[PDB]
């Protein structure tokens, strides 16, 4: 079990760690978060009490270094840093743990939620989507645009998701215009899976990372990406059986976790009714469809 | 974006454009089978592709053999339209390709956009106008050429005959739609109106009769009376 210590909390803020969040009061004696399950990628994210504008936060893997949070009062935010002196980080973290100034990552032992939400998420990929190579963690916020959103302005602060466009030459083979627009299999299997992602695990990971940035940061371009990568499978008449079965598991947990009160902005009515009721895969997502009908029958 | 009554004069500017109407591409007759079930027998169609500036009609004849062995024909029809329009653009020299293509039905937007991805600079647009191009097959020579066709065939017409010698294209277009609207609302009466006077002939190289300007006025008025009429006979007013 690993630890994200905090030098202080000078400004009141709601901290999130994965699907958990807690309130810190301005200058409350808080020094961080302990007991973080090794082996997953995590997100620690912030919403200042005073300006709910801009949720932001950091993707990290504890296996990839010793990471602390320190508020910068020039830039006005909680920033993630790395301490390379490992001796020093052990002794700093021990002192705060002896003084019990850290909250504990409160994982219930029956609860696989975080795993089912980050199964294919890998830090190495997150760092290619979020380009800032001198750090081992990756910063996101609600307002970062995606590479595709910049085609339709700062390229350094973008989300370099894979571009998916159903009306592109990439997506449509000369001579198979009607075939390839109505059944996107060629684009799913040959172009994206075989060509760009190499395998379905890289694809689901981007899909899951997309989804989590929409949920945690209300990042609109990630929501667009999450929906597109769903629609691209659901609109392919030929999908490996194991991908469908995994897709039904992935989404189901995404729908279960989603705040009940945020569905109106995070869920695209059109994509979801199409995917569950019209598309080639309308009968292949039993779990996702049963949860969606029972939690959000309004959208449908 | 979409084309409507406000930007109506843009049809006649010097930016090349084409209307595409796909309503006559897939045509059937529905009939009873010996077993008392119902079946369709398709008949030849045409794509109605028109430069409203010049009157040039590229009438692509769709022989029934293109439907042989195919399913979901009404959908395929829109894709077939798009493919043919796109082949028409590619065959025209560059300075002749359109800068816009207006589709008279929104369902053709996506098929044509997908077939014209190679032409990103060509604006594919819908329209709010209720254009009567569907009545094109009420023009005898056009109908005749579709129904006689034994193979796929493209035929070039000037839908305005020689009107542009005497009137502008705005007025030509407006005369055309008024004739087509009349043919569409009451084909017989419309056709009766156009030919009542045997001394007014249709030149071999034209589609419509050789009316004087004064006679077109009289003709145009009778077509309005007809359209207003059938609007009463229809709504009882
Ligand atoms: C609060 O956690 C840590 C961790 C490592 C080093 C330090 C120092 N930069 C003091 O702020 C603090």
């Amino acid at each position: 079990m690993n630890t994200v210590p905090f030098t202080s909390a000078p400004i009141e803020v709601t901290i999130g760690i994965d699907q958990y969040s807690f309130n810190v009061k301005e200058n409350q004696p808080f020094h961080g978060i302990k007991d973080i399950p090794i082996g997953h990628v995590h997100v620690i994210h912030f919403q200042h009490a005073d300006n709910s504008s801009m949720r932001y936060g950091y993707w990290f893997d504890c296996r990839m270094g010793n990471f602390y949070i320190q508020y910068d009062p020039k830039d006005g935010l909680y920033k993630m840093m790395e301490e390379r002196d490992g001796a020093k980080f052990e002794n700093i973290v021990h002192n705060f743990k002896e003084r019990q100034m850290m909250v504990s990552y409160p994982k219930i032992d029956e609860d696989d939620t975080w795993y089912n939400l980050t199964e294919f998420v890998q830090m190495d990929k997150i760092r290619k989507i979020v380009r800032k190579d001198e750090n081992q963690f990756s910063y996101v916020d609600s307002s970062m645009t995606t590479v595709q959103e910049n085609e339709l302005s700062d390229p350094a602060h973008s989300l370099n998701y894979t571009v998916i466009n159903f009306k592109s030459r990439e997506a449509i083979r000369p001579g198979h215009e009607m075939e390839d627009f109505l059944d996107k299999s060629y684009y799913l299997n040959t172009v994206m899976l075989q060509g760009i992602f190499k395998n379905s695990s890289n694809y689901f990971g981007e899909l899951q990372f997309a989804f989590l940035n929409a949920m945690f940061f209300g990042n609109y371009g990630s929501s667009l990406q999450w929906h597109a990568m769903i629609e691209l499978i659901c609109s392919s008449a030929t999908v490996p059986k194991h991908m469908l079965d995994k897709l039904d598991e992935i989404l189901y947990y995404q729908i279960k976790t989603l705040p009940e009160q945020y569905s109106d902005i995070l869920l695209n009515e059109r994509v979801w009714n199409i995917c569950l009721y019209s598309s080639f895969q309308k009968n292949s997502l039993h779990n996702t469809e049963k949860i969606m009908e029972n939690k959000y029958p309004e959208l449908l | 974006g979409a084309m409507n009554s406000s930007n109506y004069a843009e049809l006649f500017n010097n930016d090349i454009k084409l209307f595409v109407d796909d309503t006559n591409v897939y045509r059937v007759t529905v009939h009873k089978t010996f077993e008392g079930n119902v079946a369709t027998k398709a008949i030849n169609g045409c794509i109605f592709t028109l430069n409203p500036k010049t009157g040039h009609l590229f009438l692509k004849i769709i022989h029934t053999s293109v439907w042989a062995g195919q399913k979901r024909l009404s959908q395929l029809a829109k894709w077939k339209t798009a493919e043919e329009v796109s082949a028409l653009v590619r065959s025209l020299p560059k300075e002749e390709q359109p800068k816009q293509i207006i589709v008279t039905r929104k369902a053709m937007l996506d098929p044509l956009e997908v077939h014209m991805l190679d032409f990103p600079n060509i604006a594919i647009r819908p329209t709010e106008l209720r254009l009567p191009f569907s009545a094109a097959m009420s023009i005898d020579k056009l109908s005749d050429v579709v129904m006689k066709a034994t193979e796929p065939q493209m035929v070039l017409f000037n839908i305005y005959d020689d009107w542009l010698d005497r009137i502008s294209s705005y007025t030509a277009f407006s005369r055309l739609t008024l004739l087509l609207r009349a043919l569409k609302t009451n084909e017989e009466s419309a056709k009766m109106i156009l030919l009542s006077d045997p001394t007014i002939t249709i030149k071999s190289y034209h589609l419509w009769p050789s009316f004087t300007d004064e006679q077109w006025i009289t003709i145009e008025s009778q077509m309005r009376d007809l359209i207003l009429t059938e609007y009463g006979r229809k709504y009882n007013v």
